[PDB]
C-alpha cells in the first residue's frame, strides 16, 4: 500500500507527501514490477528535496531497473547536475552501465550536458569505456555535434 | 503540433495478434518512451505460452514516433507530425532462404497513450531453420532505416536490411518493405531522405517465469547537414 503511494509521490514530485509516508513507515526501496523505485523516479525528474530525503532514509543509489538504469544513469541523462553530484556524494556507482552498456559519462555526453560530463570524470568515470556497440561518450559526442564536450573528452585521456 | 506531444514520457501499449506456419501467438507489450532521448522501456510477455519464433524477429514489428530527430531536422519528422490521429505502418519483411512476415499497423493516441496494434501473417517457414528452429542468438544489432517521402500517398517509404545473429556466427538476413500513410485527413510532414540509427539490447526479467522480452532501444534521426 504504502510503496505504491512512495512512487506516485515521488514521481509526481510532491515533497512534503514523501517525508508523510517515510514517516508513516513507508519502504526506501519499494519497487514496480519492472524495478523502477522512488529514488529513479526522483532523480529522473530532477526532484532534488525528494533525492535527498530517500537517500537519508536509506535508499539503494545502485538499485537498477530490468534494463539496467541507476538513478544516476537518469539524472545525468535528464542534465539534472546537483542530483548527479548528491548521488555520487552518496555513494553512486559512476561506471554503472546499463543494458546497452550506456555509463552515465555515455549518455551525459550524448545528451549534450557539459557540466555533467565534467561532474562524472570529477568523480572517475571512464573515459575510454565503450557500450554494447563499442562506442566511447566521445563517438557519442561527435554523432551529436557536441563539440566542446568532444573537446574535454579528449584532454581526459 | 503534433510533436508537442513527445515533450515528455509517454506511456506506450503494444498488441500484436500472430500467424506463422500455422502457428498462432500474441504478445503484449508495456512501458513508456521519450522521443528527447530516442528512447523506448518496454517489456513484451508472449500471453498464449511458448513463442513459437525467436523474439529478436518480431522486434521491429512490435513505435517510431519516439526517435529523436535533431533540431534542424524536424521539418522531416513524419511520424510525429501524423499524431494524435495516427498513421498507418505496413510492412513486408524476408528472411533469407525462409519464410516471409507481412504486417499491418496503427500506431495513434488512445487516451494519453500511444497504442500500437499490430497484425502479423508469416509464411513459408523452414521446421528446421533459423526461425522455427530458433537457432538466432538472444541480442540485437545497430542497424540504419531509411526513409523516403512519398507524395503519393502522402506518406513514406522505408528500407532496411536486420542483420540476426546465428549461434554458429552466420548471419541471417531479415529484409525490410515498409510505407508509412496517415490515418487523419489533416498535413503532415514529408522529409527529405534520411536515415534512423538505431541501438537496442535484449534482457531478461530475473523474476519473470513467462516467455518474455525486456527490450531497452534508442534511436536518433540522422543523414542532413
Amino acid at each position: 500500500d504504502l510503496g505504491k503511494k512512495l512512487l506516485e509521490a515521488a514521481r509526481a514530485g510532491q515533497d512534503d507527501e514523501v517525508r508523510i509516508l517515510m514517516a508513516n513507515g513507508a519502504d526506501v526501496n519499494a519497487a514496480d514490477d519492472v524495478g523502477v523505485t522512488p529514488l529513479h523516479l526522483a532523480a529522473q525528474r530532477g526532484h532534488l528535496e525528494i533525492v535527498e530525503v530517500l537517500l537519508k532514509y536509506g535508499a539503494d543509489v545502485n538499485a537498477a531497473d530490468l534494463w539496467g538504469q541507476t538513478p544516476l544513469h537518469l539524472a545525468a541523462t535528464a542534465g539534472h547536475l546537483e542530483i548527479v553530484e548528491v548521488l555520487l556524494k552518496n555513494g553512486a556507482d559512476v561506471n554503472a552501465r546499463d543494458n546497452i552498456g550506456h555509463t552515465p559519462l555515455h549518455l551525459a555526453a550524448w545528451a549534450g550536458h557539459l557540466e555533467i560530463v565534467e561532474v562524472l570524470l570529477k568523480y572517475g568515470a571512464d573515459v575510454n569505456a565503450q557500450d554494447k556497440f563499442g562506442k566511447t561518450p566521445f563517438d557519442l559526442a561527435i554523432d551529436n555535434g557536441n563539440e566542446d564536450i568532444a573537446e574535454v573528452l579528449q584532454k581526459a585521456a | 503540433k503534433g510533436e508537442e506531444l513527445f515533450t515528455g514520457v509517454v506511456p506506450i501499449l503494444v498488441e500484436l495478434d500472430g500467424d506463422v506456419n500455422g502457428h498462432k501467438f500474441s504478445v503484449s507489450g508495456e512501458g513508456e518512451g521519450d522521443a528527447t532521448y530516442g528512447k523506448l522501456t518496454l517489456k513484451f510477455i508472449c500471453t498464449t505460452g511458448k513463442l513459437p519464433v525467436p523474439w529478436p524477429t518480431l522486434v521491429t514489428t512490435l513505435v517510431q514516433c519516439f526517435s529523436r530527430y535533431p533540431d534542424h531536422m524536424k521539418q522531416h519528422d513524419f511520424f510525429k507530425s501524423a499524431m494524435p490521429e495516427g498513421y498507418v505502418q505496413e510492412r513486408t519483411i524476408f528472411f533469407k532462404d525462409d519464410g516471409n512476415y507481412k504486417t499491418r499497423a496503427e500506431v495513434k493516441f488512445e487516451g494519453d497513450t500511444l497504442v500500437n496494434r499490430i497484425e502479423l501473417k508469416g509464411i513459408d517457414f523452414k521446421e528446421d531453420g533459423n526461425i522455427l528452429g530458433h537457432k538466432l542468438e538472444y541480442n540485437y544489432n545497430s542497424h540504419n532505416v531509411y526513409i523516403m517521402a512519398d507524395k503519393q500517398k502522402n506518406g513514406i517509404k522505408v528500407n532496411f536490411k536486420i542483420r540476426h545473429n546465428i549461434e554458429d556466427g552466420s548471419v541471417q538476413l531479415a529484409d525490410h518493405y515498409q510505407q508509412n500513410t496517415p490515418i487523419g485527413d489533416g498535413p503532415v510532414l514529408l522529409p527529405d531522405n534520411h536515415y534512423l540509427s538505431t541501438q537496442s539490447a535484449l534482457s531478461k526479467d530475473p523474476n519473470e517465469k513467462r516467455d518474455h522480452m525486456v527490450l531497452l532501444e534508442f534511436v536518433t534521426a540522422a543523414g542532413i547537414t
